[PDB]
C-alpha cells in the first residue's frame, strides 16, 4: 500500500512535503512496536487518515442536515434551471417547496 | 514524553492526534499547525481540556473576535509576551518595553529580539504557544495576512532560548482551501450528529439546569414530598429528549440556539410539571406540547401612530404590486358625462403572483391619486341647500402629508434609492417601500380597510 | 489631562534649518565671498567619504585558488580608452570648452537606450575637461552628480544641492528659494560656475515636472553662470512635459546615442584584452594558477569567429555592449568550469574557447525554460489547457468561463472512455480507489493546479466570488498550447 501511496503522490501532486505531512502523524501517534508493524503492513489507518482529512469539504456536510434543507434547496435548483441566469429568491422557493408538498399529499 | 491523554467522549481522534503532536521539548512540534473547526464543536474548550491535562506546558490566549485589523493584535501580542514572561520569570531582570510602541510586524520582531537578548541567560530552551481565536472572524479581514504569521519562526534567530508557536481556528474552510499548498499540518472536528449532541448537552447543560432556581422552585410551589436526584434527572433527560425530538428538523446538530431557547422556554414547562405530570410525563408533554409545536420567541396592537401614516403606506404597496394600467377599472368611482370608453382590465390572469417579486418603480403623482381616491370618507355633509355646496369632501394636498411622509424616509419604510448626498427632489428619482406582505396586512383588519381583493383573484 | 488623539513618536525628524541664506546678512553691501569661505565650496565632504573606509577590513587568507579565465572577466569587465565613440567627443567637448570660454549659461539634452555608452562617454569627457581644469588656464568650476533614482523625493535635489555646494542643511522650500536668490540675485564676479548631470528623468517628475520647470527657470539667465545637461531615453520629453513655447524659447540642442555597430563592439572588447589576448602564461601543476610574463609554458587563446558571431547576432537587435560582455563572461565561465570538471582539483599546451560554447553561452539567454517545464508538468494541466483549445476551436471565443470549461473537460474525458491512458488513470482519481470515500463534483488537485497556472501567469482569473460563473483566460497562445499537447502520445491521438 505504501507503494501504492507512492504512486499516488506521483500522479496527484508531485510534491514532497504533502507526503511527509501525510507520514507524520503515522509515527506521530505510533506507541508500541507491534502496533507500528501492524499499522505500516495494512496501512489502514491511512484510511482513517484521508478519509477524515477532507470530510468536510463538499459531501459530508450536505450528508448532515435536515430534509427541510434538501426541499428547499430542491425548489431553488428546479425553479433556477427554469430561469435564465439560475435565480431565485426566498418565496420563489416557498412557493415551489409548497408545490411540491401538494403534489406528494395528492 | 508522558502526555496525560484527555479522555474525552468525542474527540479522541483530535485528542491523539495534538498529543502526538506536541509536548514539552520543541523539537517534537511542527513549526506551524492549524486547529480548524465548526461552531459549537468547542474545538476552543477541548483546547483549554488538554492544557489542563497537561499543567506544565503554557500558552498566550488573545481573542481577535473583539479586534478589529493587524495593529491591535501586535500591540496585545507586545503587551502579552513580556507579560507573560515576566510573570512566569521573577528573578529575571528586564527592562520592559512599551507594548504599544509596536505599530509594525518589523518592531514587533525587533522587540521580541530585544526580549530574547536580554533573556539570553536561561538555562535551556524553551518554546511557548500562542493561540489568536477566530482568526478569519476578522471585521476588515484580507487574503495577505496568514503566510505573514506563518512567517514569524523563519526571521527569528536559530540561537533563541525563548521561541514561541502559533494556533489557529477558522470556520467557514474556504479561506482555508485558498491556502493549502504550504502543506501545513491540521487537525479537524466534524459537525456532530443526533445521537452526539444529545450526550454532549446531557452532560454538559444537565448540571447546569439541575441546580438552577426554577426547579427548587417548583418543588416547593406545588409542596409534594416524593422526589429524588435520579427522578429530577430523568425528568431533566425526557424533557431534553422531547426537546431535541422536535426541534432538530428546525437546527439539527447545533448547541447554541438550542441552549438559547431552553432558556426562553424551560420556566414555561417548569411551571405546568406536578405529581402526575411525573407520574407519566407523556400527558405532561400533551400540557407543553404548545412551545414545542410554535417557538413564538419574539415580542393584539402593533402601532401608536396617526392615521395618515397608517394609511399611505397601505397605498405604496399597491403602487408597485400593481400594473399602472390595470387599475383604473377598480380605481374608479365617477360618473361619465362626456364621450369616452374605459380599458378591458386583465384579459389574462398572472400565474406568479407578484408577491413572490421585487417591487417596481414609481413617481409620487401616482402615490397622490391613487391615496385621493383610497382615503376614507371626512368631511360629513347634509344635503342642504348650502353644506356640499363649497364644502368639497375630499382631503386635498395640505402640508401635513408631506411632513409625514417625509417623516418616514427617516423612518426607512418608505425606500428611495439609496445615496449618499440623497435629494428627496428630483425629477429623476424612483422611489419604493421595503416591507413585506404581513406589514401591509396588520394595517389593514386593524384599521378596518380592505385591499386583499385586489390581490387574491389574480393568482 | 489631555490625550493626543493619534500619536507619532517613530517620527525621525530631520535637524535642518527653514531660514534661507537670504536672511544672515541682511543686505547687498553685508555679503561675503563665498569663494573665499572654507564651508562652501566642498572642503569637508572629504572627511566623511574617508570615515568609513575601515569598516569592512579583515585579513583572513586560506588556500587562495587562482584560475586562468578570472583575469580575463576583469579586463573585459565594465569597470574601465574608447575610439569608437569619439566624434560626440570632439563636438560636447568643444561645445563645453566654447561655453566655458564664454561664460554664458547654456543648455544640452541627451538620451539613449541603456548600453550606448551614454554615461561612460559622458564621464570620460568630463575626466578629461577635468585635466583641462588641471591646466590652470581655464576658470575653475565643480561638478555635481544628480542620481534621482538613487534618492528618494524629487524635491531633494534642492536640499541635497545646497548641503554639497555650502554644507547647510534645510528642506526644499527653503533651499530653493535661497537657490534663487544664490542666482539671479547674485552678481557674476564672485559666484562660481557649476556643471550639472541629470540622469533618467523619465521617472523623477512623475506627478508634474515641476521641479524640472524650475531647473529650466534657473537656466534662463545671464548674470548667473551655469552648464546644464541631462540625460533620458525618450525623445520628445522637452516639448511633451513642457510644451512648445517653452522649449522654442529656452532654444537647446538635442541629441541622443544609437547602438553601436558589430565591428566596434568587437574593436571595443578587444581592446579591454590585448593585455592578456594571445598571451603565454607559466602555469602550475597542480593549482593551475596562469602566471604571465614543475611548470609548464603553455599558451592562451580565445575564437576570434566567435567574437565575430556574438557580436553579429547582439549588434542588430540593441547595441548593448554589456549584453556582449556579460556573454562573453559567460562562454569563458563555461569553459573554464567545463576545463575544471575534467581533472577535478577540489575545493579547500593550448588553452582556447570554442564558437560552439561561446554561441552556447549567447543562445540560453533567449531559449526559455517555459517550453521545457510546460512539457514536464503531469497530466492535469496539459489536459485542461486543451480541453481550453477545444473550446476555442469550438466556439471562436477568446474567453471562457470555468463552468463551460469544466462541462468541457468532462465531455471530453466521458467520450474517451476507450483510450487506455484515460481508461488508467480512471478511478484513482475522484475517491482514489476503495470505498468508504464519497464522490466529489470536482476532481483531486484541480485548485492546486488551478493556483499553479495562476502563479505560473499562464492563466488569468478575474476578481468574483462565484467558482462557476468567473471568466478565465489564456495568456501565453494556442500554437504553443499545442507544441506542448501532440508531445504526449496519448494527447496526439485524441
Ligand atoms: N466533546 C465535548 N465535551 C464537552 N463539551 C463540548 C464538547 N464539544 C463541544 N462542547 C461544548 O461546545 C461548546 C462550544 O462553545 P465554544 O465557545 O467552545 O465554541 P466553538 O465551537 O469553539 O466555536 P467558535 O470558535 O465559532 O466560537 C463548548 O462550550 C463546550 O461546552
Ligand atoms: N565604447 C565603449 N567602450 C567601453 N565600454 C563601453 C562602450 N560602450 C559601452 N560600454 C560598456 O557598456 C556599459 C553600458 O553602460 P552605460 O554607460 O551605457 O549605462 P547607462 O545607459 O547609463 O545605464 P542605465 O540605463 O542602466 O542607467 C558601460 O558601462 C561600458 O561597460
Ligand atoms: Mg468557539
Ligand atoms: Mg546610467
Amino acid at each position: 500500500n505504501l507503494n501504492r501511496h507512492i504512486r499516488m503522490n506521483f500522479e496527484t501532486f508531485r510534491s514532497l512535503p504533502t507526503l511527509k505531512n501525510s507520514i507524520i502523524p503515522l509515527v506521530a501517534t505510533s506507541k508500541n512496536f507491534g502496533s507500528l508493524c501492524t499499522a505500516i503492513k495494512s496501512c489502514s489507518f491511512l484510511d482513517i487518515y484521508n478519509k477524515n482529512q477532507l470530510s468536510n469539504n463538499l459531501t459530508g456536510r450536505l450528508q448532515s442536515l435536515s430534509d427541510l434543507e434538501l426541499a428547499i434547496l430542491i425548489s431553488a435548483a428546479r425553479v433556477a434551471l427554469r430561469a435564465k441566469d439560475g435565480s431565485f429568491n426566498f418565496n420563489l422557493a416557498y412557493a415551489e417547496y409548497e408545490k411540491m408538498i401538494k403534489a406528494i399529499n395528492s | 514524553m508522558n502526555v496525560t491523554t484527555p479522555e474525552v467522549a468525542f474527540r479522541e481522534y483530535q485528542t491523539n492526534c495534538l498529543a502526538s503532536y506536541i509536548s514539552a521539548d520543541p523539537d517534537i512540534t511542527p513549526s506551524n499547525l492549524i486547529l480548524q473547526g465548526y461552531s459549537g464543536t468547542g474545538k476552543t474548550y477541548t483546547l483549554k481540556k488538554y492544557f489542563n491535562a497537561n499543567p506544565n506546558l503554557h500558552a498566550v490566549w488573545l481573542e481577535p473576535v473583539e479586534l478589529v485589523s493587524w495593529k491591535p493584535l501586535l500591540q496585545a501580542i507586545a503587551r502579552t509576551v513580556q507579560y507573560k514572561l515576566k510573570t512566569l520569570y521573577p528573578n529575571i531582570p528586564t527592562t520592559d518595553y512599551d507594548p504599544l510602541q509596536v505599530e509594525e510586524p518589523f518592531l514587533l520582531v525587533k522587540t521580541l529580539h530585544n526580549i530574547f537578548v536580554q533573556y539570553e541567560s536561561l538555562q535551556e530552551k524553551t518554546c511557548l504557544f500562542l493561540i489568536l481565536d477566530g482568526f478569519d472572524s476578522l471585521q476588515d479581514l484580507d487574503a495577505a495576512l496568514f503566510n505573514k504569521y506563518i512567517k514569524l519562526n523563519e526571521l527569528l534567530p536559530k540561537d533563541s532560548k525563548i521561541n514561541i508557536k502559533f494556533i489557529y481556528t477558522m470556520l467557514e474552510t474556504s479561506f482555508l482551501q485558498r491556502y493549502s499548498t504550504h502543506c501545513i499540518p491540521t487537525v479537524m472536528f466534524p459537525r456532530y450528529n443526533v445521537d452526539e449532541v444529545s450526550t454532549i448537552l446531557v452532560m454538559s447543560r444537565c448540571g447546569e439546569l439541575m441546580e438552577d432556581s426554577c426547579l427548587r422552585k417548583r418543588i416547593i410551589e406545588e409542596q409534594i414530598t416524593d422526589c429524588t436526584d435520579d427522578q429530577f434527572q430523568n425528568v431533566a433527560a425526557n424533557f431534553i429528549h422531547l426537546i431535541v425530538q422536535a426541534f432538530h428538523s428546525y437546527t439539527g446538530n447545533d448547541i447554541f440556539a438550542l441552549n438559547d431557547l431552553i432558556d426562553f422556554k424551560w420556566p414555561k414547562y417548569v411551571s405546568r410539571i406536578t405529581k402526575e405530570n411525573i407520574f407519566e410525563p407523556l400527558a405532561l408533554y400533551k400540557s407543553a406540547i404548545k412551545l414545542f409545536l410554535s417557538t413564538d420567541d419574539n415580542l393584539s396592537q402593533t402601532y401608536d401612530l396617526s392615521i395618515i401614516s397608517k394609511y399611505l403606506l397601505i397605498a405604496s404597496y399597491i403602487c408597485s404590486y400593481l400594473e399602472p394600467r390595470y387599475d383604473a377599472s377598480i380605481f374608479s368611482r365617477k360618473t361619465r358625462i362626456i364621450q369616452g370608453r374605459a380599458a378591458y382590465g386583465r384579459r389574462k390572469k398572472k400565474e406568479v403572483n407578484p408577491r413572490y417579486l421585487q417591487p417596481s418603480l414609481f413617481a409620487i403623482e401616482r402615490l397622490l391619486a391613487i391615496f385621493q381616491a383610497i382615503f376614507p370618507i371626512q368631511g360629513k355633509a347634509e344635503s342642504g341647500s348650502l353644506s356640499a355646496l363649497r364644502e368639497e369632501s375630499l382631503m386635498k394636498a395640505n402640508i401635513e402629508v408631506f411632513q409625514n411622509l417625509s417623516e418616514l424616509h427617516t423612518l426607512k419604510l418608505i425606500a428611495t434609492t439609496m445615496n449618499k448626498n440623497i435629494d428627496y427632489l428630483s425629477p429623476k428619482v424612483r422611489w419604493k417601500v421595503n416591507v413585506p406582505w404581513e406589514i401591509i396586512k396588520e394595517i389593514s383588519e386593524s384599521v378596518h380597510f380592505n385591499i386583499s381583493d385586489y390581490f387574491s383573484d389574480i393568482h | 489631562p489631555v490625550i493626543r488623539k493619534f500619536t507619532k513618536k517613530n517620527v525621525a525628524r530631520a535637524k535642518k534649518k527653514y531660514t534661507p541664506f537670504s536672511k544672515r546678512f541682511k543686505s547687498i553691501a553685508a555679503i561675503p565671498d563665498l569663494t573665499s569661505l572654507p564651508e562652501f565650496y566642498g572642503n569637508s565632504s572629504e572627511l566623511m567619504a574617508s570615515r568609513f573606509e575601515n569598516k569592512l577590513k579583515t585579513t583572513q587568507k586560506h588556500q587562495i585558488v587562482e584560475t586562468i579565465f578570472s583575469k580575463v572577466k576583469k579586463q573585459l569587465n565594465s569597470s574601465y580608452y574608447l575610439p569608437a565613440r569619439e566624434n560626440e567627443f570632439a563636438s560636447i567637448y568643444l561645445s563645453a570648452y566654447s561655453a566655458i570660454e564664454s561664460d554664458s549659461a547654456t543648455t544640452i539634452y541627451v538620451a539613449g537606450t541603456p548600453g550606448v555608452g551614454k554615461t561612460l562617454t559622458v564621464r570620460e569627457v568630463v575626466k578629461e575637461l577635468l585635466s583641462s581644469s588641471a591646466q590652470r588656464e581655464i576658470p575653475d568650476f565643480l561638478y555635481v552628480e544628480i542620481n534621482g533614482l538613487k534618492m528618494v523625493k524629487p524635491t531633494d535635489c534642492y536640499e541635497t544641492l545646497w548641503n554639497k555646494v555650502s554644507g547647510e542643511r534645510l528642506t526644499w522650500a527653503a533651499s530653493m528659494e535661497s537657490l534663487e536668490f544664490y542666482f539671479k540675485r547674485v552678481p557674476k564676479n564672485k559666484k562660481k560656475t557649476i556643471v550639472v548631470l541629470l540622469d533618467e528623468l523619465d521617472a523623477m517628475v512623475t506627478k508634474s515636472q515641476d521641479i524640472m520647470y524650475n531647473f529650466f527657470n534657473w537656466t534662463t539667465y545671464e548674470n548667473a553662470k551655469l552648464i546644464v545637461i541631462a540625460v533620458a531615453n525618450t525623445m520628445d520629453l522637452p516639448e511633451r512635459q513642457l510644451g512648445n513655447k517653452i522649449t522654442s524659447r529656452i532654444g537647446f540642442t538635442r541629441i541622443m546615442f544609437t547602438g553601436y555597430t558589430h565591428e566596434e563592439l568587437k574593436n571595443i572588447i578587444d581592446l579591454r584584452l590585448k593585455g592578456l589576448n594571445d598571451s603565454f602564461f607559466y602555469v602550475d601543476t597542480k593549482t593551475g594558477n596562469a602566471i604571465l610574463i614543475d611548470v609548464r609554458k603553455v599558451r592562451l587563446r580565445m575564437s576570434a569567429d566567435a567574437i565575430e558571431i556574438a557580436s553579429r547576432k547582439v549588434a542588430s537587435v540593441s547595441g548593448d555592449a554589456r549584453r556582449a560582455l556579460k556573454v562573453c563572461k559567460r562562454a569563458a565561465e563555461i569553459a573554464e568550469k567545463h576545463y575544471m570538471a575534467k581533472h577535478g582539483y577540489g575545493y579547500d599546451g593550448v588553452q582556447t574557447v570554442h564558437i560552439t560554447h561561446v554561441m552556447k553561452a549567447l543562445n540560453e539567454t533567449l531559449n526559455s525554460h517555459v517550453i521545457t517545464f510546460m512539457t514536464r508538468l503531469s497530466f492535469t494541466a496539459k489536459l485542461f489547457i486543451y480541453a481550453l483549445l477545444n473550446l476555442m476551436k469550438k466556439n471562436g471565443s477568446q474567453e471562457q468561463e470555468l463552468g463551460d470549461i469544466v462541462d468541457e473537460i468532462k465531455l471530453l474525458i466521458e467520450v474517451n472512455g476507450s483510450n487506455k491512458f484515460v481508461m488508467e488513470i480512471a478511478k484513482t482519481l475522484f475517491q482514489q480507489g476503495s470505498d468508504n470515500i464519497s464522490e466529489q463534483l470536482r476532481i483531486i488537485s484541480w485548485d492546486f493546479v488551478l493556483n499553479q497556472l495562476l502563479d505560473a501567469g499562464i492563466l488569468f482569473k478575474q476578481t468574483m466570488k462565484n467558482d462557476r460563473i468567473c471568466c478565465v483566460k489564456l495568456n501565453i497562445s494556442v500554437e504553443e498550447a499545442k507544441r506542448a499537447m501532440n508531445e504526449d502520445e496519448t494527447l496526439r491521438n485524441l
